[PDB]
């Protein structure tokens, strides 16, 4: 039991560095977004001046 | 022992849900984002005529 729980730690450890890391693009891409439908909206006012 | 065994698992399904979750949430945004550049580009050329 000793021995396995601890390979079981390592990984959640490995468990745990997949999730973060794959939580960062998205909140990066989240940000990109952001910028862009601001544009969307500036070009579009533009528009119909 | 065993307890710490059984939390240790739990604790990894669980892990393992958010990590399948997030990348679904992901890559919805992919094409949200395609669809709205191209809405974005077409409305520059709106402006530009």
């Amino acid at each position: 039991d000793e021995e396995k729980m601890e390979l079981q730690e390592i990984q959640l450890k490995e468990a745990k560095h997949i999730a973060e890391e794959a939580d960062r693009k998205y909140e990066e891409v989240a940000r990109k977004l952001v910028i862009i439908e601001g544009d969307l909206e500036r070009t579009e006012e533009r528009a119909e001046l | 022992d065993e307890e710490k065994m059984e939390i240790q698992e739990i604790q990894l399904k669980e892990a393992k849900h958010i990590a399948e979750d997030a990348d679904r949430k992901y890559e919805e945004v992919a094409r949200k984002l395609v669809i709205i550049e191209s809405d974005l580009e077409r409305a520059e050329e709106r402006a530009e005529l």
